[PDB]
């Protein structure tokens, strides 16, 4: 197939002001959401149609008692993290964990933890141990690999558990997941500035979100200076992106699941 | 280290001035996750406005997505309009027309 | 290290119990399980952490209070004899980590009874040597006897010279059943303690058998003609013959 | 997950080895714990494999292997103490432990100097003394008679083991035990 | 045609561990030979087959046995392995033995390693470095890293993946491992590789680079008592995204 | 057959013409083989010669001198690609093998405009390592060993990006220790006088 | 020295009769054997003393192993050559290889196969090529002289390894290669002139007739040279007398450098 | 083509009668290879008749010595008898001294 992805994200804010949870957790198969929870409605519930419609509603009942457990380990670990940094006021904890299953059938896994938005401790699973950007992470990491068996059941699921849960979701929403709607593509020719002409090659509709598009000159090198556009949700379940350029022949090059495309500018 | 929120607003589909349509507003890169937006059209807020929850980043900032069903007309200017922390006062971001 | 109580209870059908459990040890998860024979431990309710509860396998019966982070009740609404069994409170530090493991509390002895006219102390006597295996090995068994009691609520020890011994003895693991056709049989309890055959001829040395029974409390009401089978020490002895 | 098998009850020599085999088929697979309970008592934590191997505490080892879903304790110089119920429990993909209902572990000693005989004591009943751990006692075919099962002692001081078993009745005592095979050279007086 | 087969590529066995090299032909040769390498010295003949029906010894046949199952097949077991043994087995093949000008065809070789015990067997840590901006400015080039460290033995294949593809061109990866620490016997390796790719082609954010390490290690059967995870057969790889 | 001799290494440069020597000390002969085995894979026939004097096959000829005792393989107008080892061997009065030690060759590419700079890499989000790269030298310059323990550096390697024909020379050189630098990671080398070193941040 | 050889032999059967080897190779130096193998016994094992009395087992093991390959390749090769010729039954194959070295110094060699008794390709080492009798022949000419290199190395092993080989087996046979026992002459009568020489080594003797002082061609009946079984050999030459004039006739023998008369 | 045997019955030695001597039957430029050969005393076959190997020619014919242990006798006669394929019935020759 192509390439897959499970991610579970954690927030936790400290004295949050009005209407802002002190915790969410979300979780995310490649961009679709599936699952949520946060510390006011403090119920796991679905965010995809096809996990409300293959996950028995003890399952929802289950998560919901772990996620009520791990909001209070988060808000208790910020508590300490402010400590250690002599920080008073508002602050953000945040927790990525996640897997990939490769085109190839490789694998990869990470488990990585931030504090104001900034990354903090990164787990290696192939060492089993935790990196650290500061003094502070330092004291939090020696404490963690103290613990050899948690550091073996991490690696466990993050090679086992999260790779079947990813196969699994992959299944129950695969008419959403490995669909196929290829590109628009157009280019576009305009004079700006005296003696300036923007070329701007514009795609639109497709799905999944990773597209590859270049420009080239005469055939074989890439032109420098090129301009690229963020691949932006459109809001009907497929994206759009753009490469601009300015100026011989050129032409468009896009890529997308496997199917090349090629826009000869007249 | 705080992040200003990215704002961009486009359409759907490329845009005929009298056909039917859907303008987006993309706010994205912002850290802290407390936001604030509305799209406006001519300068009032609108009021029938769908938005995705909050979305999470690889590098730990946050990310929406606001979006309207509308008909591009000459006459009409439309905006989104975006409040964070990070922002003295509320930014107005215009729809350059898919020009 | 994780404290329940109490370690043994008698209940006529209907009453009402709570069972208490609490932990020092700044544990957030916390279980109630009960150990019935040939099958494993089944999970009644669990907390997750403070602040919330949820049903396990066998809930029916139940309910539990999770009243701070370091306490766990668990109460019985009206009580069937089907809910006898041996209830196991136990902490975990996060029920979320795959790694970490459960302590136990010393468990919840409990029966349950329609009527409460069947509970019997014991009645305990001991067996002095045989003068045949002393010249036969220099050693001298005695053997002590607890009989006729119900329910299986009994701790026996043996104790010489005043001092209690753990040296030369085997108590049976489970008791026998006198009248084994019949549900609500009373059971007997055996033990060993075997010494020197000098030991047993010294005359200035005493032995005693111990038997504690956890019967009927204050609490409950007794209309009978014989004694009120409350929690009680029974025992024995015999003396140094020559 | 569903099914956690291990054997109902074992028996080895003391000195020896025995292995208790847990076999599990479960849907996800975060853990596997073995506990220990000695009978009265409370179970106590022995042991975590979540990864492929052995792991040695003592003379106590614990091995899991993931294709296979099995994990087994082994234990060496096997010693009168450790006779107890040893419980394998696994934590599925939800993290709900799954309990085997436990194995009975049996430890026969090794009897140095073997004397069976059957005493009668005073102040009713028979006691079945000195024999070897091979033999095994039936129970009681009767409505008053009541025998009981064998038990080990040991005189800490001078350093000797010991089985018995003991018979009694309300309404005999050469015949007490005809229910069982004795030995040939049983003594009675 | 096949030319000469033969399996595994990589092994690593405990002392007195027991193990076969299948060889196989599809070339109707009728003279089979198996072959040890070792550092410093030519190819030393283990053991021979003239034809399908007869073998014989060669220079160094003490540890071994062989079978000339039939024409295709010529297998070499070791049952008893010592460290010595650690050697690249070649499988080899020829029309007829005695031609005098009749030309040998090699197999793919074979890497063993024999291990008192497997205590010292470690997977690699793998990561991925991105480009130098003064290098981009500077030479329009740009060079990303892949370093391999910290295993052994020296049982690895990395091997760098652009956009799903595996790549060839512009990749440099070491002909030889680097001893972590050089005067230990038992020392683990260190390896490094770059790929170099225009500044053009670095600076597309929709391009993505993943370096990967096939490490060959342990398996089910073989019995492991430390307290990390079991060195098995695995792959372990780092990945980085273009940058505007 | 009781002995082969041949070097163990030897380097010539991209283009030239190089000549690999190989003498037998052997009772009988039946012939002398030339095998080539890129590094990693299996030997491969390159030529045999039986009578004295000298066989052509492209850029390769070979010569033998049967009284002499003594061949030599010739490689014409040298290439990357031709970076391996050369085996020996000669079959004695009994077709027995007997095999050289093989001759490692190392070519040194033809580098056209050095641009010898040393620059720091990005770190990253999971590694401890700072990783130097010294890079674009002239192939005259040879890479050393570190002096501290703690600092690893590998040797020069040769890439060719095929596309731009370009080709350059490299080593790397990484370390977690705090003192690490770029402007020091090759010190215990003889680096380029006029080598750049960007300046750090 | 007198002129010594080495050479092997070869004979492969198609469809032998119960028992009879498909294989059997012999090698000799001069009339002797010094070595066999065949397809029954499997082993290489000499047939002369002062052959095994120098070579050590290692020898016998390493051409063991090559003789089992080559009878292979020669079963092989018969099949082919049997198959072209859509010939049924039982054939023959033959192979023949060696040196000589002269007396004067000089060598020769030669290789060539046979096909039922009969020439059926000859090796040129000078010209480098395969002289085809038929066209079965012809067609394994045009297969082998392709294959260049394997030419070359016929040259080089009859120029130089087989020459080296007989110099080493003429040291370890030297007591018996190398002696000489002269003949013993006589002559008698049957009407008829015999001449007959007994009890000599080497096997080459030449013995002609001489009437009045002229040799004689037509005449002269010529015996073969025979072993006699204990290592030496004895030749005849007879010729018929006239019986109307008389003449001198006188026995010629020449052996080893010796020439000898024996007048009538 | 099939080739013939040439069959030669002679003595070791000028044979004395009475005096102990070895007689040779000399077989060659047969083809093919399979032969029977026995000597014959007054007709009867030799029981122990010793035989030389299978040897080859340079013209790709066969010879064979087959050998016994003998002392003439005047009243005594002695032969070769020969079988191969080439032959109809055996071939017999007799020595003649
Ligand atoms: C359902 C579920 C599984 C795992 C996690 O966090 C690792 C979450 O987080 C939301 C939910
Ligand atoms: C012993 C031995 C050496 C060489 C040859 O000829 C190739 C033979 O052939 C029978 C035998």
């Amino acid at each position: 197939m192509r390439t897959h992805s499970l991610r579970y994200f954690r927030l936790g804010v400290s004295d949050p002001i009005h209407g802002v949870p002190e915790f969410i957790s979300v979780g995310y198969v490649d961009s679709h959401p599936i699952t949520t929870y946060d510390s006011v409605t403090r119920q796991k519930e679905p965010r995809a149609p096809w996990m409300a419609e293959n996950l028995a509603p003890d399952h929802w009942e289950r998560y919901t008692q772990l996620l009520r457990g791990w909001q209070q380990m988060f808000k208790v670990e910020l508590k300490r993290l402010q400590r250690h940094y002599n920080h008073s006021g508002s602050h953000t904890y945040q927790r990525m964990i996640g897997c990939e299953l490769l085109e190839d059938g490789s694998t990869t896994g990470f488990l990585q933890y931030a504090y104001d938005g900034q990354d903090f401790l990164i787990f290696n699973k192939d060492t089993l141990s935790w990196l650290a950007v500061d003094n502070v992470a330092h004291t939090i990491k020696q404490a963690w690999e103290a613990n050899q068996h948690e550091l073996l059941y991490q690696k466990n699921w993050l090679e086992e558990e999260c790779i079947a849960w990813l196969k699994r979701f992959l299944e129950y929403g695969k008419d959403t997941l490995q669909r196929t709607e290829p590109p628009l593509v157009r280019v576009n020719r305009k004079e700006t500035f005296p003696g300036v002409t923007a070329l701007f090659c514009k795609a639109h509709g497709f799905y999944p979100p990773e597209i590859y598009m270049t420009w080239m000159k005469n055939g074989e090198e890439i032109v420098q200076e090129i301009d690229y556009g963020d691949i932006l949700p459109s809001g009907d379940g497929t994206y759009q992106a753009w490469a601009s350029i300015e100026l011989n022949l050129y032409s468009c090059h896009v890529e997308h699941s496997g199917v090349h495309m090629v826009l000869q500018v007249p | 280290i705080q992040r200003t929120p990215k704002i961009q607003v486009y359409s759907r589909h490329p845009a005929e001035n009298g056909k039917s349509n859907f303008l987006n507003c993309y706010v994205s890169g912002f850290h802290p996750s407390d936001i604030e937006v509305d799209l406006l059209k001519n300068g009032e807020r609108i009021e029938k406005v769908e938005h995705s929850d909050l979305s999470f980043s690889k590098d730990w900032s946050f990310y929406l997505l606001y979006y309207t069903e509308f008909t591009p007309t000459e006459k009409d200017e439309y905006a989104c309009r975006v409040n964070h922390v990070t922002l003295s006062q509320p930014k107005i971001v215009k729809w350059d027309r898919d020009m | 290290g994780v404290t329940q109580t109490p370690k043994f209870q008698v209940l006529k059908t209907g009453q009402s119990m709570t069972l208490q459990c609490a932990q020092d040890m700044n544990h957030n998860s916390m279980y109630w399980y009960r150990q019935d024979p040939g099958m494993g431990l089944r999970l009644i309710y669990y907390s997750a952490s403070e602040g919330t509860t949820d049903k396990g396998e066998v809930p029916n019966g139940y309910n539990v209070s999770r009243l701070n982070k370091r306490e766990f009740s668990l109460r019985l609404e009206s009580a069937a004899p089907s809910q006898t069994s041996v209830y196991f409170c136990a902490s975990s530090v996060w029920t979320g980590e795959g790694s970490g493991e459960l302590f136990f509390g010393e468990g919840s002895r409990l029966t349950v009874l329609e009527d409460l006219k069947n509970v019997f102390p014991p009645e305990v006597a001991v067996f002095e040597p045989s003068e045949a295996e002393i010249s036969h090995t220099q050693k001298a068994t005695l053997v002590c006897l607890a009989t006729g009691f119900y329910p299986d609520h009994v701790e026996l020890s043996w104790w010489v010279n005043g001092k209690e011994v753990h040296s030369g003895v085997c108590t049976d693991p489970q008791p026998l059943k006198e009248q084994p056709a019949l549900n609500d049989s009373r059971y007997a309890l055996s033990s060993r303690l075997r010494v020197s055959a000098t030991f047993w001829q010294n005359p200035r040395n005493h032995f005693r058998c111990q038997v504690q029974f956890y019967g009927l409390s204050e609490n409950d009401e007794w209309t009978q003609d014989r004694a009120k089978p409350v929690t009680q020490i029974v025992s024995a002895e015999a003396w140094g013959r020559a | 997950g569903q099914n956690i098998d291990q054997p109902t009850e074992m028996t080895a020599t003391e000195g020896a080895i025995v292995q208790i085999n847990c076999t599990y088929q479960t849907s996800g697979f975060n853990g596997l714990f073995w506990y220990q309970q000695h009978a009265g008592e409370a179970p106590t934590f022995l042991s975590y494999n979540v990864l492929d191997g052995l792991e040695e505490k003592g003379r106590f080892s614990s091995f899991l292997s993931r294709s296979k879903g099995y994990s087994y304790l082994l234990l060496k110089e096997l010693q009168m103490k450790d006779s107890a119920s040893y419980l394998c429990a696994v934590k599925d993909s939800n993290y709900q432990l799954i309990w085997g209902a436990g194995t009975k572990l049996i430890i026969k000693p090794d009897i140095q100097n073997p004397d069976p005989a059957v005493y009668q004591l005073r102040d009713s009943v028979c006691l079945f003394t000195d024999f070897d751990s091979q033999t095994n006692v039936s129970q009681s075919k009767d409505s008053d008679v009541y025998i009981t099962d064998k038990c080990v002692l040991d005189m800490r001081s001078m350093d000797f083991k010991s089985n018995s078993a003991v018979a009694w009745s309300n309404k005999a005592c050469a015949n007490a035990f005809n229910n069982s095979i004795i030995p040939e050279d049983t003594f009675f007086p």
